[PDB]
């Protein structure tokens, strides 16, 4: 009978970088997924394999939640099946999704004048990442021919790039908030319903 | 120490232009991002302008939004601010400040945390 | 002008306790947006003196405290002495105006 921990997600003072995503465990607990959807403050909420609606009637095994910030123009990659600079080397579904995607637009929170400059993406990689993967290491980029080691010289460029968020910028580049579920609807007891 | 020194200052006819900078010391002038304030005689401080740590990008109050330009040598460690057009409203001690480094909650918080002295502007006839 | 609002002089003998109160709208505190103060001795630049709600800097005394509730901040002065004569100022940051705001500034006066 105990309240499930959707507060601490989705009310979290700062969200992690889209290279770093952060994700947490849901288990025990008793989903409510009608006062989500009734907020009406988010401008996309997108279901796979699920409706909305029914979602007070059925139950899991475990729910993962993961949470991170992106411009307001890649909101779209973030679909089983696309393409783009984020979901080739940031965050990637598998074509098999079977979840929910909510995002709502957060300028009043994650933008200050002057810039802000603590939201960071990778930009240059050697090959696609595969579904539900993270990368954090640093190692400096190589591009062109000549070998190069702890320098950035020439064809040697940061791997990180930053984002830079002013609360005066169009509606396209707005800082974003995403939340992506997923559920496992697959055998073992479950856990997670009411 | 964190010491900031200002000159510029001077008594001008209204309608021309000045120009006055002040010269950071003892810090990494690179990291911080920098803001300009300023403080009519018998109010209270206000708010005019900020820059970036690299001058790409900026942003003006708008009371004197096209007639203040802020630029920034990263290298000179100094920083300038430019004035067209002196208006009668303009009287102020002009002070340099610097961002505040931790904020905490939230990302849009911002506070001035080192102060320099400031340069009395005036103009008359 | 200032958009916060703050009351004009507060007076005070040494012993007791004085409280600045600073009330701001809905957007520039409402929202959650937190407070600051600073003091301003006569004739010298302003000096921050309490950044963020209460987390005192370096190199202050413990007699100032400040605390945020609802849509307004307080100030408190504990043990006032003869030496805090100055003006005292707060600041938050506005949401709808999109730029920093400053208070109309407090002159506390010991007996
Ligand atoms: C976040 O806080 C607001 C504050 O009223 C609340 O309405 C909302 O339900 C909270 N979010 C969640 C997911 O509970």
């Amino acid at each position: 009978t105990n309240l499930c921990p959707f507060g601490e997600v989705f009310n979290a003072t700062r969200f992690a970088s889209v290279y770093a995503w952060n994700r947490k465990r849901i288990s025990n607990c008793v989903a409510d997924y009608s006062v989500l959807y009734n907020s009406a403050s988010f401008s996309t909420f997108k279901c796979y394999g699920v409706s909305p609606t029914k979602l007070n009637d059925l139950c899991f095994t475990n729910v993962y939640a993961d949470s991170f910030v992106i411009r307001g123009d890649e909101v779209r990659q973030i679909a089983p099946g696309q393409t783009g600079k984020i979901a080739d080397y940031n965050y990637k579904l598998p074509d098999d999704f079977t979840g929910c995607v909510i995002a709502w637009n957060s300028n009043n929170l994650d933008s200050k004048v002057g810039g802000n400059y603590n939201y960071l993406y990778r930009l240059f990689r050697k090959s696609n990442l595969k579904p539900f993967e993270r990368d954090i290491s640093t190692e400096i980029y190589q591009a062109g021919s000549t070998p190069c080691n702890g320098v950035e010289g020439f064809n040697c460029y940061f791997p990180l790039q930053s984002y830079g968020f002013q609360p005066t910028n169009g509606v396209g580049y707005q800082p974003y908030r995403v939340v992506v579920l997923s559920f496992e609807l697959l055998h073992a007891p479950a856990t997670v319903c009411g | 120490e964190v010491q900031l020194v200002e000159s510029g200052g001077g008594v001008v006819q209204p309608g021309r232009s000045l120009r006055l900078s002040c010269a950071a010391s003892g810090f990494k002038f690179s990291k911080f991002a920098m803001h300009w304030v300023r403080q009519a005689p018998g109010k209270g401080p206000e708010w005019v302008a900020v820059i970036s740590y690299d001058g790409n990008q900026y942003h003006s109050a708008d009371s004197v939004k096209g007639r203040f330009t802020i630029s920034r040598d990263n290298s000179f460690n100094t920083l300038y601010l430019q004035m067209n057009s002196l208006g009668p409203e303009d009287t102020a001690v002009y002070y340099c400040a610097r961002d505040g480094p931790d904020t905490s909650g939230y990302y849009a918080n911002i506070y001035f945390d080192f102060w320099g002295q400031g340069t009395l502007v005036t103009v008359s006839s | 002008q200032s958009v916060l609002t703050q009351p004009p002089s507060v007076s005070g003998a040494p012993g007791q306790r004085v409280t600045i109160s600073c009330t701001g709208s809905s957007s520039n505190i409402g929202a959650g947006y937190d407070v600051h103060w600073y003091q301003q001795l006569p004739g010298r630049a302003p000096k921050l003196l309490i950044f963020d709600n209460n987390n005192r800097p370096s190199g202050v005394p413990d007699r100032f405290s400040g605390s945020k509730s609802g849509t307004s901040a307080s100030l408190a002065i504990t043990g006032l002495q003869t030496e805090d004569e100055a003006y005292y100022y707060c600041q938050s940051y506005d949401n709808s105006l999109i730029l920093a705001v400053f208070g109309g500034g407090t002159k506390v006066t010991v007996l």
